[PDB]
């Protein structure tokens, strides 16, 4: 019942109760594979499928192969995903898609072209029938053909080196029309990983981490952030946060405020904003076209965030009011023509007026 | 315990009690958000009221004792006065708040070292790090004994300090404070078997008044020599497999003999025999009896679409 | 053959190639015969489909001539100019940007409200070829609030496998917009 | 004839 509601976290614990107390037939175990695949935890999925890959029926392991292959692909173990691929039924959409992507990795471009063509006609039957009801019904299949055309651009990415500057520009706005679903973005982003690493495009993965935390699991949004930084800030607290990649570290501090570690975020934010003015200055090289405006654009957000948290943590105080006006006033001049900078500053002055009037009348 | 213990440990202990005190007070609701004349004040506790709570719980006998303890706390900075910056405890209903509630929160090298040490000690207390055990070095058994070599290994493995050099330098600072002391001579931290005794204990806080990858299929461990010898049940057969629109559908994963790992039941290979329990020695003419499985993989792919393959095909033995 | 052969020995080929190109352009704009114009367009496509480096600076004289042909106030001529634009959209990435807006109107008219059951495979194939190279992907779903509906209708009506396999590729290259934005676009 | 042959840059109409 939980799976039909797309609510996976309580589905997994429900399957755990029916299995931890007692091992049962190979149908409760297969239910978790459909739950760990949707959750996005390839570490636990691989150990379960690899251990059980032998003491199961041949027909039973045919169902497991599709979920087992995805976990190996997500973990980078290319020596074993080849094994899991060759039992996926070859007269299915997933049976050709999962072996088309296998040809790209091992550099077989002629073989992959037929597999993409063979995968298109298999999806034709599942698409024309669903399109006869409504467009909304035929969306789970249209996102599948969306990834089929993204594999043809992977071949073009690895062949002509002069196009690897607009290929990762078409991939950006083509992702702004799809529905904001974590499962949908987890599949498309995994396809665009055979060629481009996350370190080559923060602009796309940062919007993925924000979406994961905003509407889904905060745990997923946290492991994808320490992957970009290169170090895990949660392990060591006394050391300052990494300074390079100012955009990435800005998003990390927002995550801390949403979680329990509110206290840490406020202090780290003070240090970060301070270290920027020194980095902003002492720069003989001039990049006012893009970099200087980008540095200035980030300053306004940081100052705005700082003011709000100090008001949340300490309240409106006779002492606090002058402090946040310094933060808000400095934010307005860094990035003018920003609505949330002027409106917020104006409101704070208005609030200050009200407080003073109440004080001297009592 | 000398100057090292008397200074640093005492500072550590007051913080531990302040945290213990704050947690109790929050449960007791002494610190709660307040609004005075339509102006807010979060996490506030009135000074005068607190004295009553202490007397009931017996922490402070009378107003004098409570004031003295609070004055000592102020001299440290663990608390501050929200309404005014005098920050001197008074027996008046005035809102105060702990530095740990982020009103100020100054952090010193000592505080940062102590807090990390406390968190590490919780790990040591926890099963996650179970190295703490009664062990004997230099002829004496001491509790909470963990080998210095084991600790340095654990730090890298746990990831608290991935770099061993960084970890080792950090331990010296803790040793200077006295948090960890070698059981016998307090020998400085080295990657050696030296057992250590944790002088600092997290529990029993001070009182206020006192201040995997592979699977494998074939049963046979090795069949290379038996295959090489002429006399064995295996009868060799040669299979020529034609390509398909989506691929042949077979995998070879034998290190020395290159035995077939798996075959797609609906694929072309399964149609032309090609059972899982087989061994190959030559492909498209070239003899590959002694090569790695990977080397075999590259050769077969680069060849023509149709592959000439020789299968050992053991006869049910 | 010579276009491939011109890439290694340009000392002799370029003069002859330039003369041939000029003659083809003259035939397109001077000779008012439907048979001659079809012949010239097909020959031009082979030259550009085989020697892309030499043709790339010459988008402006070729593309403008082809567009004016499509707006003449004959099945043979249309099926060849549409294919030729297919190769011109691959040689010039992100360069055919000021012509895409005026090119959908010509192309979309041959797919939607097609008064004649002509060859739509050429139009469908070239439509997905000049959007995978231009990069113009999600925006066209707005100005033409009919393109998504007609592409879906092509699945059931058409029976040829070649056309069926091409209406799926165009559906993927353009995007996978959420069902709500479809409602907003009516 | 082979699975690992790179396709031509400018594919013509089939
Ligand atoms: O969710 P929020 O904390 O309020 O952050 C939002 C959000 O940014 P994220 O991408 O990090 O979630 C907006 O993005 P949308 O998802 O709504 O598209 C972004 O707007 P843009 O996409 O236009 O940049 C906006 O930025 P801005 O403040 O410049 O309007 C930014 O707000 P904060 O940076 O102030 O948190």
């Amino acid at each position: 019942w939980y799976e039909k509601l797309h609510e996976w976290e309580d589905a997994l614990v429900a399957y755990d109760k029916k299995m931890d107390t007692n091992k049962d037939d190979p149908e409760l175990m297969l239910g978790r594979m459909r739950c760990l695949e949707a959750l996005g935890e390839w570490g636990q999925l691989h150990q379960q499928c690899c251990e059980k890959w032998t003491l199961v029926n041949d027909e039973t392991q045919a169902k497991m192969a599709r979920m087992a292959a995805a976990a190996a692909w997500g973990l980078g173990q290319w020596d074993s995903m080849e094994e899991y691929t060759c039992m996926i039924p070859r007269d299915t959409h997933d049976g050709a898609f999962y072996r088309a992507v296998l040809a790209l990795h091992q550099d077989l471009f002629s073989l992959a072209q037929q597999c993409i063509d063979k995968a298109r006609d298999l999806l034709d039957a599942e698409l024309t029938a669903m399109a006869g009801e409504s467009y909304s019904r035929a969306y789970g299949a249209m996102v599948s053909c969306h990834m089929l055309s993204e594999l043809e651009e992977v071949i073009q990415y690895k062949l002509v080196p002069e196009r690897r500057e607009i290929i990762r520009q078409i991939w950006w706005e083509r992702l702004q029309g799809c529905q904001r679903i974590v499962e949908d973005w987890q599949k498309i982003l995994m396809v665009r990983s055979l060629v481009v690493s996350p370190h080559e495009d923060m602009r796309t993965w940062l919007k993925y981490a924000s979406l994961c935390g905003k509407s889904g699991r905060l745990a997923l949004a946290h492991k994808t952030l320490v992957l970009l930084l290169g170090v895990d800030p949660s392990r060591q607290l006394d050391h300052p946060l990494p300074t390079v990649h100012p955009q990435v570290t800005y998003a990390y501090m927002k995550n801390m405020w949403k979680s329990a570690r509110k206290i840490d975020a406020f202090q780290h934010m003070q240090h970060f904003v301070q270290t920027m003015q020194q980095q902003a200055q002492h720069a003989i090289a001039t990049e006012d076209q893009q970099h200087k405006q980008e540095l200035h654009k980030l300053m306004a957000r940081c100052f705005l965030k700082l003011g709000e948290w100090q008001l949340n943590l300490q309240g409106i105080n006779e002492s606090t009011i002058p402090k946040v006006l310094q933060y808000y006033s400095a934010a307005t001049e860094h990035d003018r023509s920003w609505y949330k900078a002027w409106h917020a500053w104006a409101v704070m002055n208005f609030e200050a007026v009200l407080h003073y009037k109440h004080q001297n009348q009592a | 315990g000398g100057a090292q213990q008397r200074e640093l440990e005492r500072m550590a202990e007051v913080l531990v009690t302040g945290e213990q005190l704050r947690l109790r007070l929050h449960e007791e609701k002494v610190i709660k958000d307040r609004r005075h004349h339509l102006k807010t004040y979060p996490n506030c506790f009135v000074a005068k009221e607190l004295i009553d709570w202490l007397i009931e719980h017996k922490e402070a006998s009378d107003r004098e004792t409570a004031i003295k303890l609070m004055q000592k706390l102020a001299d440290r900075g663990i608390i501050h006065h929200v309404c005014d910056e005098h920050k001197e405890f008074k027996d008046v209903k005035l809102f105060y708040r702990f530095r740990k509630d982020d009103g100020t929160f100054p952090l010193d090298n000592e505080v940062k070292a102590f807090m990390r040490g406390q968190r590490l000690y919780e790990k040591l207390m926890s099963p996650e790090n179970t190295l703490l055990q009664p062990r004997e070095e230099e002829g004496v058994k001491y509790e909470r004994t963990f080998m210095a070599s084991e600790f340095l290994d654990w730090l890298v493995q746990e990831g608290e300090a991935t770099t061993r050099k960084e970890a080792e330098q950090l331990c010296h600072r803790l040793m200077e404070h006295g948090i960890i002391q070698h059981v016998s001579s307090k020998h400085p931290f080295v990657d050696s078997n030296l057992l250590y005794q944790f002088r600092m204990n997290f529990r029993r806080r001070r009182r206020l008044m006192e201040l995997c990858n592979p699977k494998s299929v074939l049963k046979r461990p090795v069949t290379s020599e038996e295959l090489l010898t002429p006399g064995a049940p295996y009868a060799r057969k040669t299979f020529t497999i034609v390509g398909d629109a989506v691929g042949w559908g077979f995998v070879v994963r034998g290190s020395k003999p290159c035995h077939i790992q798996a075959v797609d039941p609906s694929g072309p290979a399964a149609a032309a025999g090609m059972k899982v329990c087989q061994f190959v020695v030559s492909v498209n003419g070239l003899n590959v009896l002694h090569v790695d499985y990977r080397t075999v993989n590259n050769l077969i792919l680069t060849g023509p679409r149709t592959i000439v393959m020789e299968v050992m095909e053991e006869l049910e033995c | 053959t010579v276009g491939r052969l011109s890439s290694m020995n340009p000392a002799f080929v370029m003069p002859f190639l330039r003369k041939m190109l000029i003659q083809i352009l003259t035939e397109l704009e001077h000779s008012g015969i439907g048979r001659i114009k079809e012949q010239s367009a097909r020959m031009l496509g082979h030259l550009v489909s085989n020697a892309p480096r030499l043709i790339r600076p010459y988008m402006e004289p070729i593309l403008k001539a082809l567009i004016l042909k499509l707006k003449d106030p004959n099945p043979g001529v249309i099926n060849n100019v549409l294919a030729t634009i297919g190769e011109l959209a691959q040689v010039s990435g992100l360069e055919m940007r000021k012509w895409v807006d005026e090119l959908f109107i010509i192309i979309m008219d041959m797919l939607q409200d097609s008064s004649l059951l002509a060859k739509r495979q050429v139009a469908l194939w070239t439509l997905g070829q000049l959007v995978a190279s231009t990069g113009y992907v999600v925006e066209p779903y707005r100005k033409y609030p009919t393109l998504l509906e007609v592409l879906l209708n092509f699945l059931k009506t058409e029976q040829n496998q070649g056309t069926r396999r091409e209406a799926i590729r165009v559906l993927g290259l353009l995007g996978a917009l959420d069902p709500y934005k479809h409602k907003v676009n009516i | 004839m082979g699975f690992g042959t790179k396709p031509r840059h400018i594919t013509p109409f089939t």
